[PDB]
């Protein structure tokens, strides 16, 4: 069973210009389906029981 | 140390990593599991006896 | 509504993480994945013909 649910992000440094817009385009594409698309392609293959 | 501008990989939000570098907002919200042997079924029965 | 017309500081409760609101007040780290689900009823799988 999962424990320390943490997830995966892009990090940077403190300054970091680009912080608020990657964190948008991370929230835009999960809206948008963009990363349900790459879960398929990368992920979720299954062959196997 | 300035030799990356970015990490583009599965690195977890930590609060020891948060606090020096900064994280986007998730793009894979996971956790920890355990990964063990596939059990093969194969009868104890020795004989009929 | 309450945090962008400064009558609170804070609106904890069941709030998504959307990219609209992002872009009016922001978030925090989320403390629960969440997303969409489906609510269907029971079908029974029943025991394989072959048995
Ligand atoms: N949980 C949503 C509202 C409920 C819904 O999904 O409709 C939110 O925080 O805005």
């Amino acid at each position: 069973e999962l424990f320390f649910r943490s997830g995966f992000g892009i990090g940077m440094r403190k300054d970091s210009p680009w912080k608020q817009n990657v964190s948008l385009s991370i929230l835009k594409s999960h809206e948008n389906g963009f990363m349900e698309d790459l879960d398929k392609t990368w992920v979720r293959y299954q062959e196997c029981d | 140390s300035g030799q990356a501008d970015m990490i583009v990989a599965p690195l977890t939000i930590n609060n020891e990593r948060a606090q020096y570098i900064e994280f986007s907002k998730p793009f894979k919200y996971q956790g920890l599991t355990i990964l063990v042997k596939k059990e093969i079924p194969r009868s104890t029965l020795d004989s009929f006896m | 509504g309450e945090v962008v017309m400064k009558r609170a500081y804070m609106a904890v409760g069941s709030l998504t993480i959307n990219e609209e609101r992002s872009e009016v007040v922001d978030f925090s780290v989320p403390f629960i994945e969440t997303g969409i689900s489906v609510m269907v009823s029971r079908s029974n799988g029943t025991v394989s013909p072959s048995a």
